[PDB]
């Protein structure tokens, strides 16, 4: 029902930075929380950062301080500023969103690589 | 080696719009202990969520109760999100809002290594029957054995100082074993591993000694265990035989027998007396039933202790085909809940019956449509 368009991935040098962005389609009242999980070398994907429509954020421990998530007041779009990137941050970063009925939507993901 | 969690989302009490209540997410049967549990309100994280202390079952799998106080209204919708190493993505379970005996003392110990993140995580909990009464967390602030039941708070500083001294020693031991076990199995210093210890004693209704336990587990698998006779061990593989011979040569089993048969019994009796208003109660289950193919669901609420049996029968014989039995879950106030389900043809639900065997009921109860 909802589509999540992602962009901003690619390759970066250690210590460098990247800005991800995720824009939701559908009704503006059909998405509350948005954020990013990232793929692990194993099976699971870990929480990077997410934010509610009201601005309430939560970060995964391993990115605290270095990563900052923000939201555009108007469009349902979030921004992830990833600073001081390390090789251990190489992963596919999946955007996601939660409906006001606790339905999860996921994007295709964007490869991020830190040399 | 890895077991995925079972998730249940439910309220402590039946839901009444505008009436204060408690939203529960019970995750059980998982391994390893790493888990991320969130309680959602309208597609948003609930800020102040509490959880119970880590503990595990006979099969070594862990269980946890995440709970928060809430006042459900007409529009609000709730759920629980769970992430775990056995999940490609976090699983979301929505709150289906339209839905004379033995005694025991048990101590559960869990240690999890954190390569390059400090000392290992150590969690210890104490149980009498199905009531936890002490806890220790290496990550907590107090660095002390802490009370978790009213009747244990009467103990003076000599008790608490000793328990803290003993529990810290349990911690140091598990820290050494974590490195030892890493060496015996030839594992790198970069992986995370779990050591679980559990011991305790059983008494009958006469408070006389019945059975004793002392078990050890590495990464969820059996390592070494004391036999039922409390005089010999049970090793699991080539690595555990070395500890067996080091323990039989140190006559360790003799010391454990004295504790389980004497000290453990003695203080279990004292606890049962000191908390008789709590521990020696029995809350009978408030039972009920919910309903070409139809579903019949037998329920049981607000009962203590947790031991209960819900079984299905078709014309007298125990029907165990096309049946669903859910794990008993804590209400969060000391009581427990459980239900069972069976598929039935709409119209033949009278030839089906539910049987409730509980320690607090005069005699087994029978329920049918």
């Amino acid at each position: 029902e909802v589509k999540l368009v992602e962009s901003g991935g690619g390759l970066v040098q250690p210590g460098g930075s990247l800005r991800l962005s995720c824009a939701a389609s559908g009704s503006i009242f059909s998405i509350n929380t948005m954020g990013w999980y990232r793929q692990t070398p194993g099976k699971q994907r870990d929480l990077v950062a997410d934010i509610s429509s009201g601005g309430s954020t939560k970060y995964g421990d391993s990115v605290k301080g270095r990563f900052t998530i923000s939201r555009d007041n108007t469009k349902n779009t979030v921004y992830l500023q990833m600073n001081s990137l390390k090789p251990e941050d190489t992963a596919v970063y999946y955007c996601y969103g939660l409906s006001y009925s606790n339905d999860d939507y996921w994007g295709q993901g964007t490869q991020v690589t830190v040399s | 080696i890895q077991r995925t969690p079972k998730i249940q989302v439910y309220s402590r009490h039946p839901a009444e719009n505008g009436k204060s209540n408690f939203l529960n997410c019970y995750v059980s049967g998982f391994h390893p202990s790493d888990i991320e549990v969130d309680l959602l309100k309208n597609g948003e994280r609930i800020e102040k969520v509490e959880h119970s202390d880590l503990s595990f079952s006979k099969d070594w799998s862990f269980y946890l109760l995440y709970y928060t106080e809430f006042t459900p209204t007409e529009k609000d919708e709730y759920a629980c999100r769970v992430n775990h190493v056995t999940l490609s993505q976090p699983k979301i379970v929505k709150w289906d809002r339209d839905m004379s005996g033995s005694h025991s003392m048990r101590y559960f110990f869990t240690s999890v290594s954190r390569p390059g993140r400090g000392e290992p995580r150590f969690i210890a909990v104490g149980y009498v029957d199905d009531t936890q009464f002490v806890r220790f967390d290496s990550d907590a602030a107090s660095q002390r054995m802490e009370p978790r039941a009213p009747w244990i708070e009467q103990e003076g500083p000599e008790y608490w100082d000793g328990e803290t001294r003993k529990v810290k020693a349990h911690s140091q031991t598990h820290r050494v074993d974590l490195g030892t076990l890493r060496g015996c199995y030839n594992q790198s210093e970069a992986g995370s591993h779990t050591v679980q210890r559990m011991y305790g004693c059983d008494v009958g209704s006469d408070w006389r000694f019945l059975r004793g336990y002392h078990q050890y587990a590495y990464d969820g698998k059996d390592y070494i265990a004391l036999k039922e006779d409390l005089r010999s061990w049970t090793a699991a593989d080539m690595c555990a035989q070395t500890t067996k011979h080091k323990w039989e040569a140190a006559h360790v089993a003799e010391q454990l027998r004295a504790y389980l048969e004497g000290t453990c019994v003695e203080w279990l009796r004292r606890y049962l007396e000191n908390g008789k208003e709590t521990l020696q109660r029995t809350d009978a289950p408030k039972t009920h039933m919910t309903h070409h193919e139809a579903t019949l669901r037998c329920w049981a609420l607000s009962f203590y202790p947790a031991e209960i049996t819900l079984t299905w029968q078709r014309d007298g014989e125990d029907q165990t085909q096309d049946t669903e039995l859910v794990e008993t879950r804590p209400a969060g106030d000391g009581t427990f809940q459980k239900w069972a389900a069976v598929v039935v043809p709409s119209g033949q639900e009278q030839r089906y019956t539910c049987h409730v065997q509980h320690e607090g009921l005069p005699k087994p109860l029978t329920l049918r449509w």
